């Protein structure tokens, strides 16, 4: 079995930007989940290969991690904030798409995602 | 079966 190519975290074709709330999604929020006990699993790409999931890629077509989201805030590769919200809300929708409802998994990215929230409902006004 | 971590479970 093959992994896909990670997701990318620079584009030369896309333009790029600072805000400041890109700068809290980096300082705040990527911080506070990178941290947390549960971000283990969602700290890299999923390697399907080594957790023997041969159907994993064949079921996310989309896959996102915190790794990659880290990278691409390191990056500035996105343009503002609703491109990483996005980035953040699909790869807790693609670990509840894959896994059964129940999984050890789904409660940990359940965490994370109530931690999420919390600290976006705080993102800044843009200035 | 099938799925994270669970290769080994059976029951």
């Amino acid at each position: 079995s093959m992994n896909p190519p990670p997701p990318e975290t620079s584009n030369p074709n896309k333009p790029k930007r600072q805000t400041n709330q890109l700068q809290y999604l980096l300082r705040v929020v990527l911080k506070t989940l990178w941290k947390h006990q549960f971000a283990w699993p969602f700290q890299q790409p999923v390697d399907a290969v080594k957790l023997n999931l041969p159907d994993y890629y064949k079921i996310i077509k989309t896959p996102m991690d915190m790794g990659t989201i880290k990278k691409r805030l390191e990056n500035n590769y996105y343009w503002n904030a609703q491109e990483c919200i996005q980035d953040f809300n699909t790869m807790f929708t693609n670990c509840y798409i894959y896994n059964k409802p129940g999984d050890d998994i789904v409660l940990m990215a359940e965490a994370l995602e109530k931690l999420f929230l919390q600290k976006i409902n705080e993102l800044p006004t843009e200035e | 079966v099938a799925g994270k971590y669970s290769k080994e479970f059976f029951y």
